[PDB]
């Protein structure tokens, strides 16, 4: 949305293929958590995954809810421009209301 | 872990973009990185064969040269992802000139 919010969206981090395996998925989760935990006390994480061939929304995106707007804003500044499995990490803010209602985008 | 520690497109998504315009930005940006990685080419091959997946049975040509090397396989995926992304914007075009690469 317009400006800063307490929800961070990491994009271009994974492809649906990586998320199929439970072993790899659980790992991707804690990796994101631990990294964000450096600015953390993060409220929650959401990484939607097929469920193919449904193509559920927000798939290929990683959402991280922080406790505060400040925290989140610092997380993006630090995480944006970094690599993840050699992929460029792209970032933005998400509407926290949309996020709570599980309307992931 | 998985994370990375140490002149492309801005890594932060500009302010107001439609669900589509945003998708175009991120795709256009990956097209950018993929092109770079294949030019250098900066693949994602791990230095040691410990974290690597088991290798497939090797196949060779008439000179005895292996065809399905790690590098070849990995360069394939990148070319594949880049193709699909490029092809994704084929059913988009705002008169966006194809590179033909």
């Amino acid at each position: 949305p317009l400006g800063s919010t307490e929800v961070l969206c990491l994009m271009n981090m994974v492809l649906p293929e990586e998320l199929l395996d439970d072993e790899e998925y659980e790992e991707i989760v804690e990796d994101v958590r631990d990294e964000c935990s450096k600015y953390g006390l993060v409220k929650s994480i959401e990484i939607p995954r097929p469920v193919d061939g449904v193509e559920v929304p927000g798939c290929g995106k990683i959402f991280v809810e922080f406790t505060s707007v400040f925290d989140c804003q610092k997380a993006m500044q630090g995480l944006t421009g970094r690599k993840f499995a050699n992929r460029v990490v792209v970032t933005k803010y998400c509407d926290p209301d949309s996020y709570h209602r599980r309307d992931f985008w | 872990s998985r994370w990375n520690q140490d002149p492309g497109m801005p890594t932060v998504i500009p302010p107001g973009l439609t669900r589509e315009q945003e998708r175009a930005y991120i795709v256009q940006l990956q097209i950018e990185d993929l092109t770079r990685k294949l030019r250098t080419g900066d693949l994602g091959i791990p230095p040691n064969p410990e974290d690597r997946s088991p290798s497939p049975e090797p196949i060779y040509n008439s000179e005895g040269k292996r065809l399905n090397t790690r590098e070849f396989r990995t360069r394939k995926k990148l070319e594949e992802e880049r193709h699909n992304l490029i092809t994704e914007m084929v059913a988009l075009n705002p008169d966006f000139k194809p590179p033909a690469d």
